[PDB]
């Protein structure tokens, strides 16, 4: 998803890969990323491959999902 | 502009790579290789 | 005896100000980016140097840049 | 030095100096977000030393120094944020620094 | 013409490599290395 924040263009994405890290858990951590176009049309990189567990457990569609969007994670 | 992707790639290479009863895969010298490559880019830039 | 010792001081946090009325923080860089997207004349003007950047904040920790 | 040798053309236009000005502000906006973590007051050499992380999930620490007494006047003799080069910048987790 | 094979190689390197009770093998910093190498090729091209 695109998002216009701090007069910049952020873009955020997850990655569907399991990463059982606790090795008893399932769907434990997923990689989350961010970037921002500068005014030289050059892409920097905010977050870059940070591990976050899914807010929703297992369903393709949920009702509401906002991210904290300053370095943290909730619904 | 080719300086920050090298340091970010060497940051990402120190994360472990192999999972599931084989810990590790993290390249240990990746951040000094990117330091050397960044400093070579700086030398070529100053000569340009 | 031929050695020295330190103290580890685990789990420190953000230092906002130095001891005795010295701020380590800059003024907000968001309006300068707001005014980059307009002309240069609306950025390098006295009205943007009044409220967005102080007189004492023009010197200090980030003063060389200003 | 990045600005001074970006406008180093021969038949200059205003587009080139505005582009170098944009690059200067984009480089400044990173340094305006450095998060000061660790302090150190050396007493022999009358200096402070700071250790500053940036606001990315990779760490990318920096350092600076104020070069006199904190209350000799209102002004310390400050310094540019310069990058600490080696082995801190991996995406790992630290007990202490 | 040596720009698109680097980005395609870095696309293929992020796929997992080892299978069978050892997950992973995917090079994490491959796309920033190809970004740096592509931008070095662009700098050498412009100087040529």
């Amino acid at each position: 998803n695109l998002s216009w924040y701090r007069n910049r263009l952020y873009v955020d994405w997850l990655n569907k890969t399991a990463f059982k890290t606790d090795e008893g858990k399932g769907k434990s951590e997923y990689h989350y990323n961010a970037a921002y176009k500068n005014d030289n049309n050059a892409w920097n990189d905010n977050i870059s491959n940070m591990k976050i567990g899914l807010p929703w457990e297992q369903s393709k569609d949920i009702d509401e999902i906002p991210p904290i969007f300053i370095n943290q994670d909730n619904v | 502009a080719s300086v920050a992707p090298l340091m970010l790639a060497a940051a990402l290479d120190t994360a472990p790579n192999v999972f599931g009863l084989a810990d590790g895969g993290s390249h240990w010298g990746a951040v000094p290789y990117a330091t050397s490559a960044t400093l070579q880019i700086s030398a070529g830039l100053t000569e340009s | 005896g031929g050695n020295s010792f330190n103290r580890i001081t685990f789990d420190t946090n953000i230092i906002h100000e130095l001891d005795g009325d010295i701020s380590l923080l800059p003024p907000d860089s968001l309006p300068l980016v707001e005014k980059l997207q307009t002309s240069v004349d609306e950025l390098l003007s006295y009205s943007t140097q009044k409220d967005k950047i102080g007189l004492d904040a023009f010197s200090g920790s980030y003063g060389i840049y200003f | 030095n990045t600005f001074e040798q970006s406008i180093n053309n021969s038949r200059l236009t205003e587009k080139s100096v505005k582009s170098a000005l944009q690059s200067y502000l984009i480089s400044y906006e990173k340094l305006a977000q450095i998060d000061t973590i660790k302090e150190l007051y050396v007493e022999n050499i009358k200096t402070h030393f700071f250790l500053g992380k940036t606001r990315e999930s990779p760490c990318q620490y920096y350092w600076r120094s104020g070069e006199q007494l904190s209350n000799d006047s209102h002004h310390l003799r400050w310094s540019e944020w310069k990058k600490v080069e080696c082995n801190i910048n991996g995406t790992e987790e630290k007990f202490f620094i």
